[PDB]
């Protein structure tokens, strides 16, 4: 438990699966969806993972 | 997002500068501007933030007549503050023309910190309503800026003047910038002077440094309303999701304040809120009842309580209003400020629409048309005769409010599908 | 990329279309057709197929 | 490969001394000429290169009426250079027929140089625009140059003048050096007075020594715009492949500066960029916008935080032009020198093609156009006579350049494969 809970940060891990899966933090996710509204509200064909990945950076 | 402040007037200029030594005490930093390493914290919300460790406070400096803004001036906290904006009668006429003759240089001023700025929600005005010099001045700057922007809010912590009447030009005053409240301001925080003053009363026994006390108190009041925006929050964390509730028609859209701490010279937040409908937490003083009621609490807290708690507040009855529809009382949380301690760890605050201000304003509707049937206090000078001739404005103010009283007793009723 | 894959074909393509195009160019001097069009048609239809190519993997 | 640096005008000169003081101080050598034992380098390019332990500047020391050349003359420097190519009103025809007449000797002397050299890639010119006794010189010396060698390129480092206007030929002045600066030049990097003028007033109080504190600024600004040729570069370390991307047409080929510090009387490639895309770091000063973007960056740096830099000025979009094709900003990176202690380790400079300076442009087309409804102020004697009896060239330099206006019109729209 000691190693795995420091050398791989497994209670960070639950830190962040409800935090950021979940919207815990609320407020970086709010500021994705606000940035994520013209893109998103195309058609999704027209859309590729290149905007997002590089709108995601960017925010966070 | 961002949200810039402006403070105009005597009173609005002294508590602006309370609050911003409120939160240099509530944040990481040193009077000098420079960041202290001492330390939920966002300063940038407020604070024009640079990397240049000295975080500017977007604070406009503009009054007409300085006299209490030059001893603001010279501080020791004035190395904190200085973003360049600073700039040199009694009744509304005067203030008006003495605002509106310089509005497009100190609108150059706003012009240049909205353009620095790259977001923006709200300009949030100190001031005080019949405040003489500040006022007129302050309702011509709020047509100003409310034309201008068409796309933004804005927001007014203001009190209104109550010392149980003397001043003969004051219902005018007041009258007037109330109109322009209603009609160029949508979002309009109401707190009285004389529920203050007996507050301050009932803690101490002074009467000279009251002032200070109210500045104090109303600080703590403008921290905790704003402290889920500067906060990280994620439950209205905008003004504009704050106050939707609270405005069900963009004629109704005035809140008073709750506090629990009042008078202090189990803890469960079934107690503070059984504690905050009482009215003598509210600082504004035929039944009248709530359109719709919001609450923050503010503590160290758990959930089932909480359902414990509003469901209690259901089965008291103790907040028994009847409007029309089916709204709620609505709980929200906001954080605990660290890096100071304070005292009652669990603190709430409530904002509602509620119509027993329309009885307040109806003071002022009498008062002003008991002079109005005598016309010796309007003052009528040349300042009153160039701002209007045949004084038609006021009658356009009276109509506005009396507009105002009809649409507040059909809101009380549960016909407001009604209309006039 | 120089890992054998089908974009390190893909850019092979890529130069030998540039140097045939540097080829053309270079005695053309000033713009006045020599009867240059016919391969000059070529090659812009070639570069316009082959930028098609990297829109194959636009993930 | 190697590029032969040619001085003219008064200021011209001045830098030109400036910048070689500059590479002696950068370089290992001594004022005597003498190389130094204390020492990425290279003095190949710019001095004329023996064993002989005097490595002469390749500087073509030519000027009409010399004043200041004489001060320059005598110098503990002095020692260093004497490449022999020495030669002795303020009117654009005046000084163009004394040119004109000097112009094959001058040439013959311009021509053992270059028969001395193996390889040429340009003549930079040191240059005032509309500096009087340098101009009309200096654009008929500019012509014959150009004329003579069809195979090489021609960059300038000229300074526009702005003093917010008193010159009454200035306008004509200008007006024809910038005909010859577009149809016998093709490489143009454009600065103006005022702007430094104004960074100078804001790091210090001064007026009177400007002209000194100028000549430091633009002369790191020529070491920073060459340090990739003179430092072992790998990207455009050629002259033309650094402007190639900047002059999409052979008309539109004009070149503003940027540079990060400016008043100093994280530090992140991300944090300045986006300094840089300021225009207060412009020393050039209907939305006008870009056609191509290049910059530079000068220091100890990573790869993987440009990414997210240029990356983040992308979502940023804090540079918003749409020409009509599909360029970039473009990051390169050149060496930080060695040898010499320098402040702001992390240095970046911007050359760009910006339709903005068609307004300046533009200025000094209403200009000379009122003063040429008014005719008083072509100042019109016997040279100005034998050098155009009609003063034709003036309506053909006023076609040139209002051809170029709407070069620069139809440039910034979406449309310019829509030609006049």
């Amino acid at each position: 438990l000691d190693v795995l809970n420091k050398k791989y940060s497994l209670l960070d891990h639950m830190q962040a699966m409800r935090r950021y899966l979940l919207l815990g933090q609320g407020d970086f996710i709010r500021h994705l969806m606000d940035l994520l509204k013209p893109e998103l509200v195309r058609p999704a064909t027209t859309l590729y993972q290149h905007n997002l990945t590089g709108i995601l950076e960017t925010a966070v | 997002r961002e949200i810039i402040t402006l403070q105009l007037g005597q009173c609005g200029n002294q508590i602006g500068f309370e609050f911003w030594k409120q939160l240099c005490a509530e944040h990481g930093i040193s009077p000098e501007g420079i960041v202290e390493e001492f330390a939920t914290d966002r300063k940038d919300v407020f604070f024009y933030q640079a990397d240049d460790e000295h975080y500017i406070p977007r604070a406009v400096l503009l009054d007409l007549e300085p006299r209490v803004i030059h001893s603001i001036l010279n501080s020791p906290y004035a190395k904190l503050y200085n973003p360049e904006n600073i700039y040199l009668g009694n009744n509304w006429a005067s203030g008006f023309s003495q605002g509106e003759k310089i509005h497009e240089d100190i609108f150059d001023i706003i012009d240049r910190e909205a353009d620095g700025s790259d977001s923006l929600e709200g300009f949030v005005l100190c001031h005080s309503i019949a405040g003489g010099t500040g006022s007129g001045l302050g309702s011509y700057l709020l047509e100003r800026l409310n034309d201008r922007y068409p796309k933004k809010l804005v927001q007014t912590y203001s009190v209104f003047p109550n010392q149980d009447e003397d001043v003969v030009v004051q219902p005018y005053n007041s009258l007037l910038t109330l109109k322009r409240l209603t009609q160029n301001a949508d979002c309009v925080v109401v707190l009285d002077n004389t529920a203050l003053n007996r507050i301050a009363t009932d803690r101490l026994h002074i009467q000279n440094p009251s002032f200070s006390q109210i500045n104090q108190l109303v600080s703590t009041i403008m921290s905790a309303s704003t402290t889920t925006l500067r906060y990280p929050g994620y439950m209205n964390n905008d003004l504009i999701g704050l106050i939707a509730s609270l405005i069900p028609t963009p004629r109704l859209h005035f809140l008073m304040t709750g506090y629990t701490p009042l008078t202090t010279d189990k803890t469960t937040v079934l107690d503070v809120m059984r504690r905050l409908l009482q009215p003598k937490n509210v600082m504004v003083s035929t039944n009248h009842c709530y359109i719709a009621i919001l609450n923050i609490i503010q503590g160290e807290v758990d959930p089932t309580q909480v359902h414990k708690s509003l469901q209690r507040i259901r089965e008291r009855k103790l907040a028994n209003f009847i409007p029309w529809g089916p709204a709620s009382i609505q709980v929200a949380l906001s954080r605990k400020s660290p890096y100071l301690p304070s005292a009652h760890r669990v603190s709430g605050l409530m904002m509602a629409n509620h119509t027993s201000i329309s009885s307040l304003f109806e003071r002022t509707c009498r008062q002003y048309d008991k002079l109005r049937k005598r016309e010796a206090f309007l003052e009528q000078f040349r300042k009153e005769d160039m701002f209007k001739d045949n004084f038609d404005e006021m009658d356009t103010s009276r109509e506005i409010v009396q507009q105002l009283i009809d649409e507040y007793h059909a809101a009380t009723r549960p016909d407001y599908i009604s209309w006039g | 990329f120089i890992l054998l894959k089908p974009v390190f074909h893909c850019l092979n393509e890529i130069l030998d279309l540039c140097h045939s195009f540097c080829s053309l160019v270079s005695q053309n001097l000033g713009p006045l057709d020599e009867r240059g069009a016919a391969q000059l048609s070529i090659l812009v239809k070639g570069f316009s197929r082959q930028s098609s190519l990297l829109f194959k993997i636009l993930s």
